[PDB]
């Protein structure tokens, strides 16, 4: 977490916890530049304690008076009806055992099932070949080359490429 | 029950360009890249979606900042999150 | 109230060369994702963080154990401790309850049960 | 038993006498046919009493308890076939024959007509159980657990012989329980403590107190193919009932020293169920449920005067059917994920919908939902030990509190999702997996209509 | 079946840098605040050298957690510290302790002094003399 | 389909937006005011009233209350 | 950021490409298959309620004379006096 | 009382589906944003919950607070029951003043 | 979807179905007619009172 984006993650919530405190709509909006005016005091200066006293005293008057049960944006890490769609929950690839006369339905979806697996079943001669080469020894985050230099297949194939849709 | 298409997301993002008085209706449509006239540091990175913080605003996590420079890259993964077009 | 929980502190530049602790967990995740993706697995991965979690909790406490302290001899305040107290109560009842049952009466005429 | 032992020994030269893979269908076919004959002459009347034939049977008159002993050989063969079918037929013929050989001695036990016929059959087991523990388990800590299963049961049971032979040449002869009309009382002495204590302590080692339960999460944790003797070892624990045969008579007037057995087993009850909520091995989770509300009978036998024998009998076969099925719920769902760690089996309740009812109607019998055979059992024990002292409603009430939070913790660990792994776990709970999971609740809620069959004398 | 570094040993001073990590990567190079020194209170058989306990705690609350599985649902590789109390326990609140909850019931604890009196509607107070006299005076006439 | 075509709102009423006039001694100034004034203007100054809203205007407040009373009455 | 310019444009060529395959109704692919095959308010209503009242009455009238306590009805709660008696009151 | 909230949950249940989710007293607006019927049903039961001028449970509410008139109570009980009746009034206009009064403020696509 | 009989909006106030307002206005009239027996005729306390019974001698 760099000092450049240290204020920014506090800047998003400084207005976000404010709008749960208003009652009108303009009450927030009349306070918009007014809240920005204190934030626009120190504009361009050093990165040391000369300017860390913007942040080292931002603990008071932000944490002091911080969001008495704020708005929560209900599809979020918290908040009601966030992870609620779970009675369905999309159990993808549960279609292994059927004992058919139950594979009668969707004759075209089962037709298209065997087509996509060739990218899944055959990509290890290509993707895993460069995977020992592109990753030098033990380096940081394991995304591949973003086209994989000819055709990204994927590396995240297919669990991130065909993942569960929400409804 | 209401569905959605991809012709509505192209307009609302484009409209709140015109709703901001800092930006004229003379900038580019999909890629002005924000830096063309984006300023300064703060308040041109998170305030640029603070209007959509009220409108769309599904809590918009910390990764959403530096991807949002390319103004088409905003339009890219909103369709990925809310189970959108085909 | 349980607990503080210390959600902001300082840095910059107390031991700035502390980085690449992520290189440990990126190595594990590059090991895991290469393990997790394969066309024919049909079964779980071992993941011995669970194996060292059960076997260091189920066994390996008594081969560890030595009674060198008195905080493991503290258990006489916890094992035989309350069991002393429950005997003290139950013989004061059924004796004070007993003498009133014999010398004098307390229950009524319609006490067939019992 | 006129001849119940005589057909069930004839099952034994049928298995090896058979052909190839027909050996599973030939044994399970005829073994169900005894369940008519077991019911047939028994359950007769009924008012003082049914001495049955001879020196071999008092017919298990006022305590039936024996029909449940005969379900199991046609219940375990359908359960054991999951991971057994990789060995030789010469050993597959063995494991069926010693299992029948365990049912043979249990049939002459529980009836037994005597007290010295009881002991030699009380100890006639523990040889065919130990063969199922040592051979046919999983990885190690079988062998020490094979020795912890001995040396508690056998160290205690040898001072029975010193006391039972002592009675046989003191007052007549013990050979009949109906020559027990002449009984001299047993007063307070310094030798009559030990006569009471040695005759009692060998029963405590099987139905455990809070102390000396140290062998019970050893044999059940490391356990055969699919609970195959673990179903037997739960009957065998409640087949140490014979304290009901002894202590009703035969030193009747020693309640003077019941108190170190009361308080140890009444405070231990509130703790040994509390000590299980942090278990990480799933088969050891059930193994401490079997400690707790089995030890409620030990404060129900020593406290005499029925309205307890109404309930103390109904609790012996309360979790005779419940704790059997819970082991069968865990002998299944281990064939698919090869760990018994309760963390790992998440992402469930979507993949196997039909067995969600089998989890709940198991765990709804510990909550016990009063019209079952369970809260007709506890609420006679509660209304009994209330009349001992009023204060005992507290500990026994908190017993009811913690086991409510305890049973659901095993249910609610399967109501999660996204499963993260597991290209295996496909098998959608086949026809056998529901059949041997049935025939448990199908008699369990059936007998709640007229449960006068489940009662003592009383 | 893994036998090498199956679990801990009688520590926690058996050359702690060799433990985390031979396997069990609790520490990187034995200076990570989770080197297997933490046998807190020797003499208890619980938690030996143990790539285990008194490590930082109180709650993987499964929030945004966007690296991957990270927290509690999605199962990262080696992060188990102590559990079975942490799939149901969370983080810090707003204020702090100021136990006003016992002070909230203290208002009726002062009104337990109002339990000593009665609540008769007719008449009011008249609390200074014996003219009140709760019950009746003379007889018939 | 494209109903919020721009140059439509263009602040003329919405007395909430006179607060941007209030900061003329402060100055921000231009960006932006047309967000909260999306539906502040329009026909959305209906804005139901005082106790007459829970009276619903006292519309049928005494309607058949006096119309029923009364005859016979001899 | 220059790195994910190449990324996530092929992801829509993988995610939405599968989601192109995912919306699937060609020629109604539920078969189901085989086989075949307001006003009344007549047979739906009469089957529900009218039949058990015939049943549950039959275990009631044949029951008060068998069990030595039937329904345990209370008294009439009378002020004056008439009914099936004769007694009168002021 | 049984006719109150099974109405009133179901009355507001039409509202939560109407915005498809918020269930917050913030971000609502006024009463008549094409909501004629249920706002009329809101101002009956929330007027019943005021304390019954002539409504439904007037024969249950008034007859009990005037059954505590002459009583041998705690004398802090009537200083706790009748004060709670005043607090029941601000229950009413709160959902009026946030969901049924103000200017329409909520994210779009009505 | 299948039927768009109530269209979505961009804050242009989609209206009612021109019959819902009839049932809406009908059930404000049935309650303010029901203020009849609140006043006519029902008073505050129809009990009668005591005229300060001081002369008891
Ligand atoms: C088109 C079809 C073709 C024609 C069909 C025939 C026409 C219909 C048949 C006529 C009605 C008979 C039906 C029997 C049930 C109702 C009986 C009754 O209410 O009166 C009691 C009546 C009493 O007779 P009684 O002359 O008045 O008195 C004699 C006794 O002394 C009385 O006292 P008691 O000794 O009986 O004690 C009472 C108690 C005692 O009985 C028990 O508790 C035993 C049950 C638990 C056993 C536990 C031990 C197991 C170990 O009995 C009960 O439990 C009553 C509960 C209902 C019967 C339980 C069924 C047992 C399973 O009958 C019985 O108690 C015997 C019941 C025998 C059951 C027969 C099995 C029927 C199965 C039919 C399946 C149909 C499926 C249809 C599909 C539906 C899809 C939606
Ligand atoms: C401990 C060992 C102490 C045992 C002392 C022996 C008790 C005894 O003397 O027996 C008393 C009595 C018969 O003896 P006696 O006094 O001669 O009778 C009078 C004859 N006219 O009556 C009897 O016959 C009692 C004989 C049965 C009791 C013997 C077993 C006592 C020890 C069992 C303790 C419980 C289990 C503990 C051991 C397991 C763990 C290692």
């Amino acid at each position: 977490l760099t000092h450049q984006q240290k204020v920014l993650r506090l800047y998003k919530r400084a207005l976000r916890h404010l709008e749960s405190w208003c009652i009108h709509r303009d009450k927030y909006r009349y306070f918009a530049c007014l809240l920005r005016a204190r934030f626009d005091e120190h504009k361009n200066e050093k990165d040391m304690v000369k300017a860390t006293q913007l942040l080292r005293e931002a603990e008071e008057e932000f944490w002091h008076g911080q969001h008495p049960q704020p708005y929560i944006f209900p599809e979020s890490p918290g908040g009601t009806s966030y992870e609620r769609y779970e009675c369905y929950k999309v159990p993808e690839w549960c279609l292994d055992d059927w004992h058919p006369s139950e594979k009668a339905m969707y004759p075209d979806y089962f037709a298209k099932r065997e087509q996509w697996k060739k990218l899944r079943r055959e990509s290890w001669e290509r993707e895993v070949k460069q995977l020992q080469e592109e990753t030098p020894v033990g380096g940081p985050r394991t995304e591949a080359l973003p086209p994989a230099r000819k055709q990204g297949d994927l590396p995240p194939l297919w669990w991130h490429i065909v993942t569960r849709p929400r409804e | 029950a209401p569905p959605l298409t991809l012709e509505g997301i192209k307009d609302r993002v484009l409209y709140v360009l015109k709703l901001y008085d800092k930006i004229d209706p003379e900038k580019l449509s999909v890629n002005s890249h924000f830096m063309k006239d984006l300023g300064l540091d703060s308040l041109d990175q998170v305030e640029i979606i603070m209007a959509m913080e009220d409108e769309f605003g599904f809590e918009i996590p910390d990764i959403d900042a530096e991807k949002l420079m390319c103004p088409q890259e905003i339009v890219d993964y909103i369709a990925d999150k809310k189970d959108v077009y085909e | 109230t349980t607990l503080d929980p210390a959600e902001y502190d300082i840095s910059s530049e107390t031991r700035k060369a502390q980085a690449e602790r992520l290189a440990i967990r990126s190595r594990l995740k590059r090991e895991y994702q290469l393990q997790y993706y394969d066309p024919s697995r049909r079964g779980v991965i071992e993941d011995p963080a669970l194996v060292r979690w059960t076997y260091a909790r189920s066994a390996n406490i008594y081969p560890n154990f030595r009674p060198n302290t008195k905080t493991s001899l503290l258990g006489a305040l916890f094992g035989i401790g309350p069991l002393v107290f429950w005997y003290y109560v139950f013989k004061t009842d059924r004796d004070r309850k007993e003498k009133l049952i014999q010398e004098g009466k307390l229950d009524r005429t319609f006490n067939i049960s019992y | 038993m006129l001849k119940y032992i005589i057909p069930t020994i004839m099952l034994m030269p049928l298995t090896w006498l058979s052909k190839n893979n027909m050996i599973w269908v030939n044994s399970t076919a005829h073994s169900l046919l005894i369940s008519f004959t077991s019911l047939l002459l028994m359950n007769q009347f009924g008012d003082n009493s049914l001495n049955f034939s001879l020196l071999f049977f008092s017919d298990s008159l006022s305590t039936p308890l024996l029909i449940l002993t005969m379900w199991l050989l046609p219940l375990m063969l359908m359960a054991s076939q999951h991971h057994l079918s990789k060995e030789n037929l010469t050993r597959k013929k063995l494991f069926i024959t010693m299992l029948i050989s365990l049912q043979l001695f249990l049939i002459m036990t529980f009836t037994a007509m005597e007290l010295i016929l009881f002991y030699i059959l009380f100890e006639a087991t523990l040889v065919p159980t130990l063969i199922i523990i040592t051979r046919w388990g999983n990885q190690t800590e079988r062998l020490n657990a094979g020795l912890y299963f001995l040396f508690y049961t056998l160290a205690g049971s040898l001072p029975l012989l010193v006391a039972l032979i002592y009675i046989q040449n003191t007052v007549g002869s013990l050979n009949f329980l109906m020559l027990q009309y002449w009984v001299q009382p047993v007063h307070n002495s310094w030798s009559n403590v030990f006569m009471w204590l040695a005759c009692m302590m060998a029963f405590m080692v099987k139905m455990p107190l809070y102390g000396l339960h140290l062998w019970l999460p050893k044999a059940h944790v490391e356990a055969p193919i699919a609970g195959s003797m673990v179903l037997a070892a739960v009957l065998l624990k409640l087949g140490g009932y014979g304290m009901l045969r002894i202590t009703l008579i035969l030193n009747p007037m020693t309640d003077f020293m019941a108190y170190p057995f009361i308080m140890l087993s009444l405070w231990g009850m509130i703790m040994t169920s509390s000590i299980c909520l942090r278990q990480t091995d799933l088969k050891s989770l059930i193994a401490y449920s079997s400690v707790s509300h089995m030890a409620l009978v030990i404060v129900a036998i020593l406290i005499q005067t029925p309205w307890s024998y109404m309930g103390a009998t109904a609790l012996m076969i309360a979790h005779g059917l419940t704790s059997s099925m819970l082991f069968c719920l865990a002998n299944s769902n281990y064939e698919r994920i090869h760990s018994r760690t309760m963390i790992l089996a998440r992402g469930l309740q979507t993949l196997l919908p039909l067995m969600a009812t089998w989890w709940l109607l198991a765990s709804l019998t510990n909550l016990a939902l009063p019209p079952t055979i369970n809260l007709i059992g506890e609420l006679f024990v509660v209304m009994s030990t209330f009349s001992w002292s009023n204060i005992t409603i507290i500990l026994m009430g908190v017993n009811m509190v913690i086991t409510a939070l305890y049973s659901l913790y095993m249910l609610i660990m399967t109501q999660r999702g996204k499963y993260t792994y597991h290209i295996n776990n496909i098998s959608p709970s086949f026809t056998r997996e529901n059949a041997l999971m049935s025939l448990h609740i199908l008699p369990l809620l059936l007998l709640t209509l007229n449960p006068k069959i489940i009662l003592g004398p009383l | 079946a893994s036998h090498i570094t199956k679990d801990m040993l009688p520590g926690p001073y058996p050359k702690t840098p060799e433990e985390r990590a031979a396997a069990a990567k609790k520490y990187n190079m034995r200076v990570e605040d989770y080197e297997p020194y933490p046998d807190d209170g020797t003499g208890y058989g619980d938690y030996p050298k143990l790539p285990d306990r008194s490590q930082q705690e109180r709650d993987p609350w499964y929030d945004w957690d966007h690296p991957d599985l990270r927290l509690n649902w999605g199962e990262p590789m080696h992060w188990d510290l102590d559990m079975y109390i942490r799939n149901r326990v969370d983080t810090s609140p707003t204020p702090v302790n100021w136990n006003l909850m016992c002070k909230h019931l203290f208002g009726f604890v002062a009104f337990m002094l109002f339990m000593f009196w009665v609540g008769e509607t007719y008449p009011a107070y008249q609390p200074v003399g014996p003219k009140q006299y709760p019950y009746n005076n003379l007889y018939l006439e | 389909m494209e109903l919020p075509d721009y140059k439509q709102w263009k602040i003329e009423g919405t007395p909430l937006e006179t607060v941007q006039e209030k900061l003329a001694a402060r100055g921000l100034r231009d960006p932006w005011g047309r967000n909260e004034a999306w539906r502040y203007m329009g026909g959305f100054a209906n804005n139901v009233s005082f106790v007459g809203a829970l009276l619903k205007g006292f519309k049928w407040g005494f309607a058949a209350f006096v119309v029923a009373i009364g005859a016979e009455y001899y | 950021t220059p790195e994910e310019k190449l990324r996530l444009q092929q992801l829509r060529e993988l995610r939405r490409r599968w989601l192109k395959d995912q919306e699937l109704s060609p020629r109604e692919p539920v078969l189901p298959p085989q086989r075949v095959s307001t006003y009344r308010h007549s047979i739906f209503a009469f089957t529900h309620v009218l039949i058990p009242v015939w049943i549950i009455h039959y275990y009631l009238k044949y029951h008060v004379t068998t069990k030595p306590y039937t329904i345990v009805e209370k008294k009439p709660r009378i002020f004056p006096g008439d009914t099936i008696l004769e007694t009168g009151e002021v | 009382h049984a006719f109150f909230k099974a109405m009133l949950f179901m009355c507001s249940g039409s509202i939560i589906h109407s915005l498809n989710d918020e269930q917050d007293i913030r971000k609502m607006g006024g009463l008549f944003k094409a909501m004629p019927f249920t706002t009329t049903a809101l101002i009956v039961g929330s007027l019943a919950l005021t304390g019954m001028p002539f409504l439904t449970g007037f024969y249950s509410k008034d007859l009990i607070i005037e059954a505590a008139n002459t009583s041998y109570t705690n004398a802090w009980a009537l200083l706790m029951t009748l004060i709670a009746t005043s607090f029941t009034a601000i229950y009413s206009t709160r959902i009026i003043f946030f969901a049924l009064l103000g200017q329409p403020r909520f994210p779009t696509l009505v | 979807g299948g039927g768009a009989h109530i269209e979505p909006r961009y804050r242009q106030f989609p209206q009612l179905t021109r019959s819902q307002v009839i049932q809406a206005e009908f059930f404000s009239a049935t309650m303010w007619f029901w203020i009849l027996w609140r006043f006519w005729h029902d008073s505050d306390a129809v009990l009668g009172h005591f005229p300060y019974p001081d002369p008891s001698q």
